[PDB]
């Protein structure tokens, strides 16, 4: 009786310091992975902004030419009375653009299994 | 109410890094340790500004930072670091925990010339 | 204001007509609310996601909790209705008048 | 575009919810209220709130629609309102539900009496006498 | 009716839900952090009535930014007028637009 | 190709469950002295194809009476259920990986008692309305039980996914550190099944049975990747397909070998067994399992 | 996408099946020839309902665990667990457990 | 003392189901306010970067920020590495 | 003799073989002979959606290595 | 029940309100008002008959179509506000339906339907405690948006449930349905104050609450349901009859008695904003509550009606339990008329 109890407890101990070790690895592992990521980062960060101007950039110049005949239309004019940046939504930058593209900025990562 | 103004498109003309994502995290620390100073410039240059019409020049200065980190291992450690780059693209989460190997050829490489 | 949130509005107000239609059977009074609470649920989801307010994440969960919990009670009481009077038809509760 | 699938979805739930607002034979009722509730989790789900869905999926569905099917066998435009920039290596909603216990330490005691009272105030409806 | 006993007593009971901008896990920004900021820094010790009459502009801002109503029918706007234009034939869209583009990182 | 993976994935799922009956005869036979349908074919191989040929091509016997609406809708649930909560588990790579995968599974697990109560509804006898309903309580019970030991031990995870499962147990299997939870995990899924000792209890009849031995095989499998961790290699994974598969089919030899070797508990016996003794110790346990990695400062990484 | 094609083939084909196997012995031509209501299984489904309720409060306990409040996690986590307890051990000992 | 300890004799016969979960629960309980690993959990948890570390603008007064991550300066994982 | 159980065992044990390896193949396949990039928490999409944008071909498995940097 | 139970779960109903009063976030709000209502529905079965049932589950489904009412309200307005605190309701649709939903809490008409059955079916005490606590939280709630109520609509339901209670209370024979009809008005005579100055709400609400303790807790003395049973009681008790009598009268609003301070202080603060008409209707309509207590009060003291000889047996026994805080009820609801100025206590 007490022979079957201390090998129960005695698997339990063991089990406990192996997962011990190896959760502290793993804490470790993803330390180190996160800490790759917070030095590539500003790479991104740069491409990312730029990208986001130039589609702002394109989306202005069509507005620009289809706008052209509608009288009272100010081109480019902020809908916000604050002259702030203001992060433009999805479909500021993917509204002129083809749909199977809207489809992949909107959609691609919740759709990705 | 007023109008936005956005950089023509010759200010946001710059030489890309064409390099993918698994090159990108094999020399990650390395290109952290190396290239920090312009990184960090113009983050804090983001940070602080809190518009990104306002920080072109600093993405222009990193951009150029990295090109020439990749271009010295490029020069001097070309080989153990495609060996290095190619296990960690291999993998489907790009795990540093692979090929330790690999990853210390390229290490005492880089060491040893730069 | 998008079509979605008019939709999900308009599914709630038309559980709410079918509770406040009252035709018999107390358990689809109960369905209408339950359909309520859902309709309140997506519509909370959808406007709390939307807007990144990360801490209000927790408003779904408890609401539903909450009315479950009321679900159940609910429950508790219509059995009891039937258990006085072998059936569930709303017209039965008329001992009470003003 | 898919046709407004976001649109698709939200109309689906309307139909579903227009059928079984009719309350015709509550066993039917329940059968289109589960039919709207799997349409909805699937809005939610499309939205970005996986977790939130699931949580309808198992818990409204699993057991409190069940308890009610019990019971009753017992007896006789879109796609712009979205963001621009990333999450970061973790889920938002995940953060925030999550954060129920080292933030909402209110919210975790009273739902936690309330369910408690729960409890004890069915024992005494259901207890008869 | 309100007896305010978090204040009397400094609980901090329920303050950290009622704004997107109070303190969220790993500093996760609100969508509208900037425009809710704002507002409340204008109508913070003002009172109802002046706040209401005085800080109309942030709080639409705020209200902008939370629903992007202006947006939506400015975008739908340049939207029919493209598509009227393209059906008459005096529009044709560039190659960007076409999915012929070069793609940048 | 991903219509081909899910057809590769569907067919040989049948298939199994199918050669499972022939699996389960020839076990029980042999336990009892003597030898399981071996006339038909080689070994008896060509038994299941025979059983399906004679259920297909006999009368079903439809009450006339009843709702055909939903005496045709239960198969197709129970089916499809069966088949839908194989997608998210990695054998080594899952077919769809998904975050959330174990609240998947949780949330179809749950929606399959639908399938036993619109059956026993649309029976239409009081007798089988009964029999639903116990069937009914002690499914949605058991799986109470199921979810919180499944949140217990996946704290020791990091996270809900299925893949990081095979990461948790590289060094050493899951059974080690918490077999209690094991044992009782074990039980449930015993009788969550409808498996003897907790078997109370053309067509239609067919489709009900392949979609509870599917179901059979769904959670040994389930079993065997939570706490029976295999060694994974990245650049052959065929190691870890056949150490699952293996450890798949012990668990199956096993649940035959129960049935076979026990009595059945009554109702009201194993309604105590589960709410006096299962769930006191399961959350006992589970609070041990929340305290632990605290205690010992061995959180797992993800989140 | 890929979900929703898993979901489409999976209740399409499992509907072809039912459906075959229901229709193949029908082209052959052949002869063709309440108040109990008992109380405990209502009580029992309430109270799988509201442990069922309690579970959902506890399921978001493997991203709990990274807060840095730790101690506050573990009081509030203990403090639900108690809760689920003392709710089980009151229905246990009022003879809310009894067939 | 010997009441106590006669009824603890009396649940372990009969009962012992409810015994084991009640001491279980106790540990789990009790335990933790005792272990001295708590505080290097919390550390861990604390130490793991999940945002970008924003720079401080330098004015010339800041002799524990450092200016390149090689610095001596600043917090060191060295205790985690140890463990 | 109990051997005989064997046969049939096989059977289920090939009829669980074929799914596991065929996922592992097919993702090989698609995948230009590497493992399925996996992508959780919103970050590692929009690695792959870089990838995918400097390869050129439209495809994030198509890897462009040092020899790109000109 | 257990009085333990009973207890636990009276705690459970104070604290529901408690934390509907001192919170600051809606969905906080809510849980109160859930908390409330899954606690007080024992409450009304504490003596379990078929009548109870049917009021208890009355109630249960007016309340919870409330509570999800003002959870859709408070949707709507973070919807077109990212708020969550309890102050201006930034929408008008919002508002509207928060309204309709602190009305069906309330049971201000035409959402009065459901007290008078409520309160015949329940006991006598399970009545006290839903006539007089459950006003308390939605009270509150109005009071802290009283600056973004739209006066029509309070007004007009305001108007509408005195006019209601003033009518059907006349008809009514058991004492508990006119109990049910009288606060109904007295909650017409309530809500219409709220837009203009909340502090006479607040003065109102103390004083109906005191009255109606006191009547409930002589009906209770004297264990009374009908009339004829009322009636009866000059024969035992004779004080009990002088004083409900004078409470009755209290309640009336006749001057110098207690009940009159509201309805005058109210009156005063509509004529400060130019409103004539209203508090000219309303004390018009009042009469009619001032009638069906009259014919109360006849009933019961003013005529001894006939008794029975069983009675004789009641004299010799006195009544064992005694409630205290009577005399003190009875006193506030009675003779507090010259200390009307500690009204500016902000009570
Ligand atoms: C402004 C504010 C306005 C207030 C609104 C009006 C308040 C009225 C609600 C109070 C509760 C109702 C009540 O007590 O009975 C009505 C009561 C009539 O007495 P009764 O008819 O003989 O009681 C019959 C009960 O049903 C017989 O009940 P029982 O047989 O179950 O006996 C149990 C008894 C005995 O309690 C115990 O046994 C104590 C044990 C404690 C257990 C600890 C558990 C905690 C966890 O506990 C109680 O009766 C309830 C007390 C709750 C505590 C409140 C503090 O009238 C009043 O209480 C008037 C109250 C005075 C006004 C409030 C304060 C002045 C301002
Ligand atoms: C103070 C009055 C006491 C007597 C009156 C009691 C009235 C009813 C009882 C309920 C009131 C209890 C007050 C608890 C309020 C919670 C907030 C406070 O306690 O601070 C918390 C401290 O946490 C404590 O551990 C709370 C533990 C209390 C819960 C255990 C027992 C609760 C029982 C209450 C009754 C419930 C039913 C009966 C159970 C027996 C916050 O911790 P902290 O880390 O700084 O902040 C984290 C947020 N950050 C991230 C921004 C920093
Ligand atoms: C019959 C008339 C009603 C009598 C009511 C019963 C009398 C006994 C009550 C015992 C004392 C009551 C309160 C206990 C004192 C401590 C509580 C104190 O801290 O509360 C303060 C407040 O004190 C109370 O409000 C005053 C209570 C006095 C009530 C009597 C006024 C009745 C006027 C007409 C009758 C004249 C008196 C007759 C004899 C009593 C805090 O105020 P504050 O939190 O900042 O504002 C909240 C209100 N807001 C939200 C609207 C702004
Ligand atoms: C039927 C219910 C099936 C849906 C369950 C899906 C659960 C799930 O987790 O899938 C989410 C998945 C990916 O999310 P994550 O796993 O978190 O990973 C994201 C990063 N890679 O996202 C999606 O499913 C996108 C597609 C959603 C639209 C369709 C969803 C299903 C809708 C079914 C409607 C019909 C239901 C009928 C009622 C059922 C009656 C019993
Ligand atoms: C230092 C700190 C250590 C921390 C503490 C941790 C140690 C804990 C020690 C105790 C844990 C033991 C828990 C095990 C589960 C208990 C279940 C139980 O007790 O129930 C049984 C009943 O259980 C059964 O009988 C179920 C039988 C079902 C048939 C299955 C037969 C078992 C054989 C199959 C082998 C099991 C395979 C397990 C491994 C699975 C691999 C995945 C008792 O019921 P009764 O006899 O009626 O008594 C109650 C009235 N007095
Ligand atoms: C403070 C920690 C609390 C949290 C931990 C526990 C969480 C979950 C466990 C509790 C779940 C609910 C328990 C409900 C209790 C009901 C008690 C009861 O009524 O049962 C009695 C019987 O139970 C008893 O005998 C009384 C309680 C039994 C012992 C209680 C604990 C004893 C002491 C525990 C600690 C042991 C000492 C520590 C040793 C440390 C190691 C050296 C009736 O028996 P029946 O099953 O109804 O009859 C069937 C047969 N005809």
């Amino acid at each position: 009786g007490y022979s079957m109890f201390a090998v129960g407890i005695g698997t339990l101990l063991f089990g406990y310091w192996s997962m011990m070790k190896w959760n502290r690895e793993r804490r470790r592992l993803q330390i180190e992975d996160f800490e790759a990521r917070i030095a590539l980062m500003p790479l991104f960060q740069a491409e990312k902004d730029r990208r986001v101007l130039q589609m702002l950039r394109e989306n202005l110049e069509e507005e620009a030419i289809i706008m052209k005949d509608v009288p009272d239309w100010k081109v480019g004019e902020s809908v916000f009375h604050t002259t702030r940046w203001v992060t433009p939504m999805m479909g500021e930058l993917y509204g002129l653009r083809t749909n199977e593209e809207i489809l992949s900025a909107t959609y691609g990562f919740i759709w990705y299994t | 109410p007023g109008i936005v103004e956005l950089p023509t498109l010759e200010d946001l003309k710059v030489q890309e890094v064409k390099v993918s994502s698994s090159v990108l995290k094999a020399a990650a620390h390395h290109y952290g340790a190396q290239c920090d100073k312009p990184n960090k410039e113009f983050m804090l240059c983001r940070w602080e500004e809190k518009d990104p019409r306002r920080c072109l020049e600093e993405g222009k200065l990193v951009n150029q930072c990295a090109l020439d980190f990749f271009r010295q291992i490029k020069r001097h450690c070309a080989e153990p670091f495609t060996e290095y780059w190619t296990c960690i693209d291999y993998s489907g989460l790009q795990l540093f925990r692979h090929c330790r190997k690999q990853q210390a050829k390229f290490d005492e490489c880089v060491l040893d010339k730069l | 204001m998008p079509l979605v949130y008019m939709n999900i509005i308009m599914a709630f107000a038309i559980a709410l007509a079918g509770l406040l239609m009252y035709r018999s059977h107390l358990m689809s009074s109960l369905l209408c609310l339950e359909g309520m609470m859902l309709s309140l649920f997506i519509m909370s989801t959808l406007i709390i996601l939307n807007t990144h307010f990360t801490l209000a994440n927790m408003m779904p969960i408890i609401l539903l909790v909450f009315a479950a919990c009321e679900a159940a009670l609910g429950l508790s009481l219509l059995v009891m209705v039937s258990n006085t009077y072998g059936t569930d038809y709303v017209q039965n509760l008329n001992l009470l008048q003003c | 575009m898919t046709m407004y699938i976001a649109f698709i979805l939200s109309t689906i739930f309307v139909i579903g919810f227009v059928g079984f607002s009719s309350k015709p034979s509550p066993i039917y009722g329940g059968l289109g209220l589960i039919v709207s509730g799997g349409v909805g989790c699937g809005i939610v789900l499309n939205f970005g709130g996986s977790f939130l869905g699931l949580m309808v999926f198992l818990i409204y569905l699993g057991g409190m629609l069940v308890v009610f099917g019990y019971t009753t066998a017992m007896a006789t435009g879109d796609w712009v309102i979205y963001d621009t920039g990333d999450s970061g290596f973790f889920s938002e909603e995940a953060m925030g539900i999550a954060a129920l216990y080292s933030y909402g330490t209110w919210l975790v005691i009273v739902t936690g009496w309330s369910l408690l009272i729960g409890v004890v105030v069915i024992m005494e409806i259901t207890r008869g006498n | 009716p309100f007896f305010d006993v978090q204040k009397r007593l400094g609980l901090d009971l329920d303050r950290w839900m009622t704004i997107q901008s109070a303190e969220q896990p790993h500093k996760i920004p609100g969508r509208c952090h900037a425009f809710e900021k704002e507002w409340i820094e204008c109508a913070h010790g003002i009172g109802g009535i002046r706040a209401e009459k005085e800080c109309k502009i942030e709080f639409d801002d705020f209200v902008e930014c939370l629903l992007r109503q202006k947006t939506m029918k400015r975008l739908s706007a340049i939207k029919r007028q493209r598509d009227k234009l393209i059906k008459e034939g005096k529009y044709t869209p560039p190659p960007h637009h076409l999915g012929k583009e070069d793609p940048r990182p | 190709m991903f219509m081909i993976n899910i057809l590769s994935l569907i067919i040989p799922i049948l298939l199994a469950v199918a050669f499972l009956t022939l699996v389960e005869r020839k076990v029980l036979g042999y336990m009892q002295l003597r030898k399981g349908p071996n006339v038909v074919g080689p070994y008896g191989l060509l038994q299941p194809i025979a059983d399906a040929l004679k259920l297909f091509t006999k009368e079903p016997l439809r009450p006339a009476t009843s709702s055909i609406s939903m005496f045709i809708i239960a198969p197709i649930l129970a089916l499809s259920l069966a088949l839908t909560m194989w997608v998210p588990l990695p054998m080594p790579y899952p077919l769809i990986n998904m975050n959330l995968g174990v609240l998947f599974m949780l949330a179809m697990s749950s929606l399959a008692v639908y399938s036993i109560l619109w059956s026993g509804w649309a029976s239409n006898s009081k007798y089988a309305l009964i029999g639903a309903l116990r069937a009914v309580a002690q499914t949605i019970s058991y799986e109470v039980t199921l979810a919180i030991i499944l949140l217990s031990v996946l704290l020791m995870n990091g996270s809900y996914t299925l893949s990081t499962l095979i990461t948790t147990q590289e060094h050493i299997w899951m059974i080690f550190t918490s077999w209690p939870l094991a044992m009782m995990w074990f039980i449930s899924t015993l009788a969550e099944t409808n498996r003897a000792p907790f078997d109370l209890t053309a067509g239609p009849f067919a489709m009900f049975f392949m979609a509870e031995y599917a179901n059979i095989i769904m959670m040994n499998a389930f079993t065997a990747i939570l706490f029976l961790g295999a060694s994974h290699d990245p650049h052959t994974p065929e190691l870890y397909t056949i150490n699952f598969v293996l450890k798949t089919l012990a668990l199956t030899i096993t649940f035959l070998w129960i049935r076979a070797s026990y009595p059945r508990f009554r109702y009201d016996q194993l309604m105590h067994l589960l709410w006096k003794s299962f769930l006191p110790l399961t959350l006992a346990l589970c609070m041990w399992h929340i305290s632990l990695p605290i205690m010992t400062a061995s959180i797992p990484p993800q989140s | 996408m890929n979900i929703m094609l898993t979901l489409l083939t999976n209740v399409t084909l499992a509907s072809l099946l039912v459906l075959i196997a229901f229709w193949l012995p029908q082209l052959n031509a052949y002869s063709e020839k309440r108040l109990p209501f008992s109380m405990k299984f209502f009580l029992v489904a309430i109270t799988f309902l509201l442990f069922d309720l309690e579970i959902a409060l506890l399921l978001p306990l493997p991203w709990a665990s990274q807060t840095n409040n730790l101690k506050t996690m573990l009081t509030m986590a203990l403090f639900l667990l108690i809760l689920l307890a003392a709710s089980l051990a009151y229905e246990w000992t009022q003879k809310g457990l009894e067939w | 003392a010997g009441r106590i300890a006669s009824f603890l004799k009396n649940a372990w016969a009969k009962e012992p189901v409810l015994v084991a979960s009640f001491a279980i629960g106790g540990l789990a309980i009790i335990l933790p306010s005792l272990s001295p690993y708590t505080n290097y959990a919390i550390r861990i948890n604390r130490a793991t970067p999940y945002n970008y570390p924003v720079p401080l603008r330098d004015d010339g007064n800041m002799p524990d920020v450092p200016s390149h991550p090689q610095d001596p300066q600043g917090p060191s994982l060295e205790w985690l590495k140890n463990l | 003799m109990w051997f005989e159980i064997l046969p049939g065992i096989a059977v289920m044990a090939a009829c669980l073989f074929i799914p596991g390896m065929a996922t592992a193949h097919i993702h090989k396949f698609t995948n230009g002979g590497k493992e399925k990039r996996v992508a959780h928490f919103s970050y590692q999409w929009n690695l792959m959606e870089r990838d995918r944008r400097i390869s050129g071909v439209n495809r994030y498995h198509v890897t462009k290595g040092l020899e790109n940097i000109d | 029940m257990n009085p333990i139970i009973y207890t636990t779960l009276i705690m459970t109903v104070m604290s529901g309100t408690m934390l509907v009063m001192i919170s600051s976030h809606w969905l906080l709000i809510w849980i109160g008002f859930e908390m409330n209502l899954l606690a007080m529905i024992p409450v009304l079965m504490k003596n379990f008959n078929p009548r109870a049932t049917e009021a208890a589950t009355k109630y249960f489904l007016t309340q919870a179509t409330a509570s999800m009412m003002l959870m859709m309200a408070i949707i709507i307005n973070l919807l077109y506000s990212g708020q969550w605190t309890i102050t201006k309701m930034f929408n008008p649709v919002a508002m509207t339906m928060m309204t309709m939903a602190l009305a069906m809490k309330l049971g201000l008409s035409p959402f009065h339907f459901w007290v008078p059955e409520v309160t015949q079916g329940i006991s006598l005490q399970a009545g006290l405690l839903l006539l007089t606590w459950q006003k308390l939280a939605p009270l509150s709630v109005l009071c802290q948006i009283s600056q973004s109520i739209n006066p029509n609509l309070m007004l007009t339901m305001a108007m509408l449930s005195i006019l209601i209670g003033g009518w059907g209370g006349l008809n009514q024979t058991q004492l508990r349905k006119i109990m049910a009809y009288s606060s109904i008005a007295h909650m017409g005579w309530m809500t219409a104050v709220l837009p203009y100055n909340t502090t006479m709400t607040i003065l109102n609400l103390l004083i109906y609450i005191t009255m109606t303790l006191a009547m409930f807790m002589l009906l209770i003395h004297s264990s009374a349901t009908t009339t004829l049973s009322l009636s009866h009681t000059w024969n035992k008790m004779p004080v009990i009859t002088s004083l409900m009598m004078v409470t009755l009268l209290s309640m009336g609003g006749l001057p110098p008695l207690s009940g009159f301070m509201p309805k005058w202080m109210i009156i005063q603060e509509m004529t400060k904003n130019e409103s004539i008409i209203m508090p000219t209707l309303m004390a018009m309509t009042a009469l009619l509550n001032l009638y069906f207590y009259m014919r109360l009060a006849y009933s019961s003291s003013l005529t001894m009606f006939p008794s029975t000889n069983n009675m004789k047996m009641k004299w010799q026994f006195e009544h064992t339990k005694q409630m205290k805080l009577l005399p003190t009820m009875i006193v506030l609801s009675t003779l507090v008329l010259p200390m009307t100025p500690a009204l500016s206590s902000l009570n």
